[PDB]
């Protein structure tokens, strides 16, 4: 009875802690290999939560990067534009096409193609000495000489075609471009797309709060474990000291 | 954000804690000191019926 | 605490009360409450004093973000809460503008 | 957690190199297609083997014609334009010999580590020497290797791990045995005294 009733406190104490313990989980324990295995089933739900939360983070980048190239100033290459906007006497070309409407956007979208971007410059003699300068520049800038104010079209070998138009570029050279859906110019209901797009990232980050939310849930559960085990195997799973001690 | 949820679990766990505590440990006197009498009841009754 | 004498759980009993007064000063219902459950001859009183603690808590929970009705379940999801907030504010970077 | 991290970023390098569709790189076979619909050959076919080099200023002096067509006769296209509609959106034709390919028509004047072409009439494009150019490919199968030496290098250190978690979990299982059998008399001194005694 002495052994019995100096051993009874810690037993009781280790007893309340794992029902608390398993309670709080799905599964009911009845052995140390028992914990052993629900560890491993823990850690293969870690691994498998954590692919789903780190791919919608992916997705969430994907959006938040796409919504940034529309904002500003009129949507562009804008890291470096704007300053080699000014720093030539020049005018951005899609600010010039700021106002187009979105039924003429797809047609001036393919007819400027890769050019859209470009900046126009009047003369384009007054660069040939800063250009050796640019170091700091996108990979392929595009210039173009005309009235920045009333510029007037281009001078394209273009011609109309279904749905697409067709362009002499150079003596042996013609480009061919389809007309896009939800192109750069008309930056007036771009605005429109990225609302579409805002309504669209907003999803991914609820999604995004529960599953890191469920993460974190099952990393303390481990962690719950863990502590458990720490401060309480030594009399985990013995025979009840209430029922001899009565005996 | 994580200030006011500090605030706000630094409150419950404290004033959760004290009052289970407060309450429980009277309860589980009780208990002991129902024990306790029955205990004299029985071992007085039996000497006196003897 | 069956295999404890009575001493040591009047020695809790009144450390837990002392550090109750401090965390009760400011309400009124549950001060009044705590009040009336210090004499011995009336052991229901203190299990009310626990009720009206409980519902106090319950009352408190902010369920815009949590569920659980009970206050000790709900310690867990403002720890998770923690954690996860923490997380969150690690770090973006991307900072380059007009 | 190490090792599945390290498995993860093994399999976005196999991804990489799995893009790496043909023959090192992957190409588009669309472009054949049209290419066979029409007299002539895909430009970077007929400069996958100039010297790596050259290759970056080549590449920097196309831009985005790098990949197009060389149709000597540009009859045959304008029919078929109007047909032309799983093609991809931006399509570059050029007019040349397939078979000894004169200098495009380019007013090309190189400068420090860039390109300055007069396209047209009131155009100029400019462009800066890039790496991984389009021309002189020549298989680029350095940079397979690169990628194969980087992959290798994470398939190894996923080895490693993977061993590590391997002996840890020996010894877990050790622990469990043994305080699921002796813990009950671990630590206590020698009965050997007591029975002298």
């Amino acid at each position: 009875i002495q052994s019995l009733t100096a051993r009874a406190p810690v037993w009781l104490a280790a007893q309340d802690t794992l029902n608390q313990l398993c309670e709080q989980s799905g599964e009911t324990l009845a052995s140390s290999n028992d914990v052993t295995e629900y560890m491993q089933q823990l850690l293969e739900r870690e691994r498998e939560a954590t692919v789903e939360r780190d791919e919608v983070a992916a997705q969430k980048r994907e959006l938040e990067k796409q919504i940034e190239r529309l904002s500003q100033p009129s949507g562009a290459e804008d890291s470096r534009m704007i300053a080699l906007a000014e720093r030539f006497g020049g005018v951005l070309l899609s600010e010039i096409y700021d106002d187009i409407t979105i039924d003429d956007a797809p047609y001036f979208s393919a007819l400027y193609g890769p050019a859209r971007h470009g900046i126009v410059v009047p003369d384009l003699s007054l660069v040939r000495p800063h250009l050796e300068t640019l170091e700091d520049c996108p990979e392929d800038l595009y210039l173009i000489e005309g009235d920045p104010q009333s510029f007037d079209d281009s001078v394209f070998n273009a011609e109309e075609q279904t749905n697409a138009v067709l362009v002499k570029s150079s003596d042996r050279q013609w480009r061919y471009s389809r007309y896009p859906e939800l192109p750069l110019f008309g930056r007036a209901a771009r605005e429109n797309r990225l609302e579409a797009l805002n309504l669209e990232r907003d999803a991914l980050a609820e999604r995004y709060a529960t599953l890191s939310f469920d993460v974190q849930k099952i990393q303390r559960a481990h962690q719950a474990f863990s502590q458990f085990v720490g401060k309480h195997l030594s009399v985990a799973f013995d025979t009840d000291p209430e029922a001899e001690i009565r005996e | 954000a994580i200030r006011v949820t500090q605030s706000d679990r630094d409150l419950f766990k404290h004033l959760i804690t004290e009052a289970t505590s407060y309450v429980s440990a009277d309860y589980m006197r009780h208990a002991n000191e129902r024990r306790t009498h029955l205990d004299e009841a029985l071992a007085l009754r039996g000497e006196l019926f003897g | 605490l069956a295999y404890m004498e009575g001493g040591a759980l009047r020695s809790m009993s009144d450390k837990a009360l002392g550090a109750l007064r401090l965390a009760v000063a400011d309400n009124e219902h549950l001060r009044d409450a705590l009040r009336l459950s210090e004499d011995p001859k009336r052991p229901e009183r203190k299990v009310q004093f626990f009720i009206a603690v409980y519902q106090h808590l319950r009352e408190r929970i902010r369920q815009d973000i949590i569920r659980t009705d009970d206050p000790v379940d709900a310690i867990e999801q403002m720890e998770i809460e923690l954690a996860r907030l923490t997380e969150e504010l690690t770090a973006r970077e991307q900072k380059l503008a007009i």
